[PDB]
């Protein structure tokens, strides 16, 4: 070759995983999730380093500085909005990427499932720090709950969670690693992000009817690029939607309360992103349990693959599982409404038939399902 | 774990999509909180920057904000020598400091109004439920003289003397102060504060909308033609023999 | 060709206007937030600052300096043959009221403050590199390249002055 | 016979990608304009003396 | 799962407990360090 | 795409190596290293002694001479 | 293959670029400060986010919270101090590195020397920003003076400059930014190195005969991975002896006094890494001639691969040009000492023929000395 | 000579620059550039 | 070959125990201050508050 642009650079051969690259022909517009997916990690990141422009960490001002940044600061108010919405967002998009995969059967690329698995955590851990740094009452309080919540260990915990605090409850030096680790998560997440696309660019990207799809391949720069445009239009939208018409809406807690350390909302509970975790700690009466059931909701992820039972890697041909797949993803929307529940009677003993019930989907239901559909097809 | 009574969807000229701040009633409610309200609950992140906000001029709101600073001044901030003049200073502290203000209400902390719409679970629609909804405690019921019965404190009850009553200010113009009416507007003044963005952000939601629609139905068009050709081609098998 | 292409073209110039606005919002804010309003423009002083001692005042993060000079400070500024200045001004260029001056009190050289009554001109000395100003915030020597900034200011009633 | 509105377009402006850009960096101007502009009345029209921009009468010079 | 279990595999697992045994050992020289146990400083 | 297979052609050349366990780290060191340490320093030296004599040389002139002008001056008018 | 680790992962393979890659056999010590480079990275990054850890970005904390890191946080005050030495460390290691490719025609790799470049410019940024962060006299001061150095463009600069500073001064606006920025450059820059990497895997490094080696090509694992540890020891043992040693000795200013604003040190310069720009800026009378000619100071380093001259792209048969080379890093050394002197005449006439003397050699002088040399062996 | 060689892309490049630097500002739309239009 | 194996262990406990208080130095700085931890441990009051409520 001589001046083909591509592969002269070596560079910016790298680059031709985007334009050049075998996609798929049918696919769902469920994949575009994935790119989106990366356009919230560019959003935030972009949008955090302006509003770590104006912020300050300290119990004293955090809050000040963020009232500061949506009064005062020149288009500091949508650049905070577009902030707090995205990373709803940026969940949103990521609860879809996770159902594609438990759906056709994405998650057999093993590898590729087990860092999406960390790309997801990493997230999570992020979501968690960054609602703490405006130090409001339900930061504040929410902070305590999760973190003292490992203090169930046995042994340990109780030393660990006065590390990880930096003392004996969540002053100052809390305030600031928080702000610290946010910062530098996402950095790492993109070098992840990447790995993980590394290793998915050795297979490609599987399809509903769920068969190789090698025998018809498509450009990815013609169609998908425009696929992915659209895909971001569509996305934008919802993010100014909500952040230019209904800001706070999306955003449960109202509490716009400096944190007050004896003051205490009755009602204390994680966003939606988090909400599903607050609600599997509570159907467990022991804090132990409830905490290895937490991890175990969300660690559980890294089960599926050995539990693939069929040989149709493609729900979309075993109704069965098409039904068990819905319902899991109806019991988690059960669930994140118990999140924000009093813990009563009425929502205790219906969260407690919901974290089993989602259990059983993930671990023996849906697994057995496969079997059964496997078996009426003769396979 | 008493019900706790919710706030209806009161009529605003704000409820819709495009809908925007009044500011007369902004102006109004303005007025509400610095004499029904400057005596007790403080509004730290908002200065004397009513200017445009507010329909207040710079002159209107210097004067407004100078004798502000004339009584309450910066002799309660610490600036020693300090009068009327300065507009960058934000609204007069009721009391020193948070204990102070427990003292004179009893134990009670007298929240900062600066988002209490948006603060509050609930937003003005509590916010003026709660002012205008004040009835008599329920047979069998027994209640210290702080302990005001509001039907709509979490609680059941509430620290709070006589809100707002008919007749507690005077506006410029005439509106005709009622306790209710009055209520319409203080709210509008605390949205108005809660949330300085969200008025400039429903104007440009309207701007973003038709862009965003425009945008979209394009790119479905355009996306449509890109991806025609694999939809378009229609392959048949060839047999080897 | 020309109909598949205007979608395409019209939807290039939807993206730009879009992008162009978006863009601008983020740039916009480490630009303006409060301040210039917050922090420009605007002072008050005379009290503190009297007996020919230049008083300095906290304004947009420099120093503001406001010198009540006297006869004999005003009459050396008026004997000053501007036309062997680097940065060639009158003393009644550069003050509105002769016994008043008001200046922006940042060393043209390189930012350091310029210390008052010091220096072989009795005006003020620049201790960073050795800029010597007389009374009048003009530079006589040292490396300053021009005279030190004059603000826009007015007397009002009441013994006062309103910089900005 | 005349080339229909588009071929007239077509053969003028973007043939050549160069003139299809310039054409869309023109566009792009003139757009954003007429949008804001008839956007921004059309939102202020719902609004009648809601907002300052209206209201600014009452206190201003006398 | 089952494939792995095997009637001929054990000597590797022996050889393993040692190589085994001996990072076990390891950590627990590791941890100590940190976890500055009394009692584990009395030893 | 692969460093080691292709880098270039070599014909007809002989190499003979030891293990590390049957030499010594340093062999001669004191000998071998003085020599060697020695001759290459005063090539190494000449070529860039030029650069370190200008540099001694000025810093001494500046300090004194800035410091010669801060040093007197009332002497020089009466 | 089969269970061959290495190429099993294809993410594990991407690392045999350590293990297995082509190294040259002979090889000055001075490459060693590549990897030491990354070294440096590293520990600024894990020091980094520890003082972000327990720092906070206000006027009238931060120098308290530095204060505090130092004395009632546990093992702060190394980490400090490590920190601070280390960038210092950092420094002394990249020019060697510049040194090092300016020296043996390492610059010929075009597209490896211009990323060089942009990371020895990024680092640069970092340094400069991170020095504010505590907010002492010099800091305050030296982001004054050089931030309205750029107000030395005619038509925007004096906008500008207000941009950057969001002020017209450099308070609290300032000191977040500068926060923000120093975080999330450092994370920018390590893609920037590994894109370095990358470009310069695909030639392989150069040799002090300046010849192809491939002819003698040496596995990196057994050989390279030693003498890289080793590099570290002595790397580390420099950075421990100055921070358990002499603390501040390196670090030439004093000034642990919290800003003024109205209070200046008469002495205001940069770090010694900066002093070469410094007085090749003040060298010129005019402000902007100065601004231009302290960016072609750093700048001028992309124009050197269009300078070579020579046929043989080692310095090493080259005597002229070493002579030359050498004198350039003791005129560099000229330069710096000249940074920490008083703006007087003696120094002034100094620097003014050491910064032409620089650019001599630089744009005229050794270029010519090439020509030479390649005439007298006849080629 | 260079130009001669060039002169196909002078034409046609210099109405792509022009078109390029315009529209930039254009869609920047700078106030001081702007005016003179 | 033993000597030559022993010279190679002998580096290696070198810069564990420099690791394990490098490790240690950073682990220490972020899991606690003597700030707080002055705090710490350390109160008292009494008799300024009525006989009949609580602080
Ligand atoms: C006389 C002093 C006083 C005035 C005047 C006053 N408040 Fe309050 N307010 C209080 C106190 C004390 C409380 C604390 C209630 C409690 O903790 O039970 C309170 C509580 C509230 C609450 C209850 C929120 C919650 O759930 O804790 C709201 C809303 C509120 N104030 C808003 C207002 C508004 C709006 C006005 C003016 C229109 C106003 N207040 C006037 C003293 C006052
Ligand atoms: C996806 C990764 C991230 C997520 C999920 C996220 C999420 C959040 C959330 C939920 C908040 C609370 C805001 C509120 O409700 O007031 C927040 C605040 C904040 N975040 Fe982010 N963020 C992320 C990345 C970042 C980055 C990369 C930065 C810096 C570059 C950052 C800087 C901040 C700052 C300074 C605040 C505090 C002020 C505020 O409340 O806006 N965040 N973040
Ligand atoms: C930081 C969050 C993430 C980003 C930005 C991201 C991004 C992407 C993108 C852009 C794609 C290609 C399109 C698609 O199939 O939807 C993709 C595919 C994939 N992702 Fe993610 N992802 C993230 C999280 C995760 C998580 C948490 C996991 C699983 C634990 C995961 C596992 C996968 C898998 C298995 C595929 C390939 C599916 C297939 O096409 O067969 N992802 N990811
Ligand atoms: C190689 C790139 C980096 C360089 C050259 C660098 C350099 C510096 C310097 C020179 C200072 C001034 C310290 C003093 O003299 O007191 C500093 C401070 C600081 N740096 Fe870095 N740094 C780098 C990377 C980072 C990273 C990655 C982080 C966080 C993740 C960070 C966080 C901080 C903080 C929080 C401070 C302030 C506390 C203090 O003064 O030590 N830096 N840095
Ligand atoms: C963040 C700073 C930098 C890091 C982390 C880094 C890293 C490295 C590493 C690990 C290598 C391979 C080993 C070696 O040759 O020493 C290398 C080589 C190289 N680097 Fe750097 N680098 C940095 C800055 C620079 C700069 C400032 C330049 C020049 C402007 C540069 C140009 C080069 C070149 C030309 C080579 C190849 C020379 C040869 O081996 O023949 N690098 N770099
Ligand atoms: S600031 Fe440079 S001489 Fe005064």
């Amino acid at each position: 070759m001589t001046n083909i642009r591509k592969s002269h650079p070596l560079m910016k051969i790298v680059n031709n995983a985007f334009i050049d690259l075998p996609a798929p022909s049918n696919i769902s517009s469920w994949w575009n999730f994935g790119s989106l997916l990366g356009i919230c990690l560019i959003l935030q990141i972009l949008t955090g380093l302006f509003l770590a422009m104006h912020y300050t960490s300290d119990t004293t001002t955090a809050f000040s500085s963020v009232t500061h940044i949506c009064r005062d600061v020149n288009y500091g108010w949508i650049i905070r909005y577009m902030h707090a919405n995205g990373a709803s967002m940026f969940f949103i998009c990521l609860y879809m990427h996770v159902g594609r995969g438990l759906y056709y059967g994405s998650y057999t690329f093993l590898e590729t499932w087990n860092i999406g698995v960390i790309l997801l955590l990493t997230v999570m851990a992020t979501a968690f720090m960054g609602y703490v740094l405006p130090w409001g009452q339900m930061s504040f309080w929410g902070a305590t709950v999760i973190t003292n919540l490992l203090s169930a260990i046995p042994y340990i915990g109780t030393n660990l969670v006065e590390w990880i605090w930096g003392g004996f409850s969540v002053d100052k030096a809390t305030l600031t690693r928080f702000f610290a680790f946010h910062f530098i998560l996402p950095f790492i997440i993109m070098a992840i992000a990447m790995v993980h696309l590394l290793f998915l660019h050795e297979t490609g990207s599987n399809n509903p009817t769920g068969i190789s799809s090698d025998v018809d391949k498509i450009p990815f720069h013609p169609y998908y690029t425009i696929k992915d445009i659209l895909g971001a239009l569509l996305l934008i939208l919802a993010l100014m939607l909500l952040v230019l018409f209904a800001p706070d809406l999306l955003g449960d807690p109202d509490n716009y309360t400096p944190a007050n350390p004896l003051n205490t909302p009755p009602h204390i509970k994680p966003e939606w992103y988090f909400l599903f975790a607050y609600a599997i700690l509570r159907s467990i009466p022991n804090k132990l349990g409830g905490v290895l059931a937490l991890a175990f909701s969300i660690l559980i992820l890294a089960l599926i693959p050995l539990l693939h039972t069929s040989k149709q890697r493609s729900m979309m041909f075993r109704p069965l599982s098409q039904c068990l797949f819905w319902a899991l993803v109806a019991d988690l929307l059960t669930l994140t409404w118990i999140g924000g529940q009093p813990v009563e009677h009425p929502y205790i003993t219906i969260g407690q038939l919901a974290s089993v019930l989602y259990f059983l989907l993930i671990l023996v239901l849906m697994p057995t399902a496969g079997t059964i559909e496997n078996k009426l097809l003769k396979w | 774990s008493d019900l706790e009574l919710h706030p209806p969807s009161y009529p605003w000229s704000h409820r819709g999509l495009l809908s925007s701040l009044d500011h007369t009633s902004i102006r109004r409610g303005f007025q509400v909180y610095k004499q029904v309200c400057s005596s007790c609950h403080s509004m730290d992140y908002v200065a004397y920057r009513h200017l445009v906000g507010v329909c207040y001029t710079e002159d209107e709101a210097k004067a407004l904000a100078e004798e502000v600073e004339v009584q309450d001044g910066p002799n309660e901030d610490g600036e020693m020598f300090m009068r009327p003049g300065k507009l960058s200073d934000y609204f007069p502290k009721p009391y020193p400091n948070p204990e102070a203000a427990r003292a004179a209400n009893n134990g009670a902390l007298p929240p900062d109004l600066s988002y209490i719409v948006r603060a509050r679970h609930g937003g003005e629609d509590y916010v003026f439920s709660l002012l205008t909804g004040y009835c008599e405690p329920p047979t069998g019921v027994s209640l210290r003289e702080g302990l005001y019965f509001n039907p709509y404190f979490p609680g059941q009850a509430i620290g709070m003397a006589p809100p707002i009553y008919n007749e507690v200010l005077e506006f410029d113009d005439g509106t005709p102060a009622t306790m209710s009416q009055v209520a319409k507007d203080v709210c509008t003044f605390l949205r108005w504060a809660a949330e300085p963005e969200h008025d400039h952000r429903k104007r440009m939601g309207l701007k973003m909308l038709l862009m965003m629609g425009l945008l979209l139905p394009l790119v479905y068009a355009m996306k449509r033609h890109k991806w025609s050709v694999l939809k378009s081609r229609k392959l048949a098998y060839r047999p080897p023999k | 060709k020309g109909f598949s292409y205007l979608v395409t073209a019209t939807t290039t110039v939807g993206v730009a206007y879009a992008a162009k606005n978006v863009v601008s919002q983020f740039v916009s804010s480490m630009s303006a937030s409060a301040d210039v309003l917050a922090m420009s423009k605007i002072e008050i002083k005379l009290s503190d600052i009297p007996e020919g001692k230049n008083m300095a005042f906290k304004w947009r993060g420099k120093p503001l300096f406001v010198r009540h000079r006297t006869k004999k400070e005003i009459d050396q500024e008026a004997a000053v043959e501007v036309s062997q200045l680097r940065d060639p001004q009158h003393d009644l260029e550069r003050v509105k009221k002769p016994e008043w001056v008001i200046l922006i009190g940042v060393c043209t050289h390189l930012g350091c403050v310029p210390i008052a009554n010091a220096g072989d001109f009795g005006g003020y000395y620049c201790p960073c590199h050795g800029s010597h100003y007389d009374a009048s915030g003009r530079i006589r020597k040292g490396p300053a390249p021009l005279n030190l900034e004059v603000p826009s200011y007015e007397f009002t009633s009441d013994d006062m002055v309103i910089v900005g | 016979v005349a080339p229909t509105l588009t071929a007239r377009l077509y053969s003028l402006l973007f043939r050549r990608t160069s003139t299809f850009a310039l054409t869309i960096v023109v566009g792009a101007l003139f757009f954003e304009r007429a949008f804001d502009q008839g956007a921004d009345a059309i939102y202020e029209h719902i609004n009648e003396g809601k907002l300052w921009k209206h209201i600014k009468h009452k206190y201003e010079n006398k | 799962l089952t494939r792995f279990l095997g009637p001929r595999y054990r000597q590797l697992a022996r050889n393993w407990v040692p190589t085994a045994s001996l990072w076990g050992a390891v950590g627990a020289v590791g941890l100590v360090w940190a976890t500055d146990w009394r009692l584990i400083l009395d030893w | 795409g692969r460093q080691f297979g292709h880098l270039t052609r070599v014909r007809h050349v002989i190499t003979y190596s030891l293990s590390p366990f049957e030499q010594r780290a340093f062999p001669h060191y004191f000998s071998k290293g003085i020599p060697n340490v020695l001759r290459r320093t005063r090539a190494c030296i000449l070529r860039v002694a030029p650069p370190f004599v200008a540099f001694y040389l000025v810093y001494t002139w500046g300090t004194q001479e800035f410091e010669k002008s801060k040093r007197k001056n009332p002497a020089a008018y009466e």
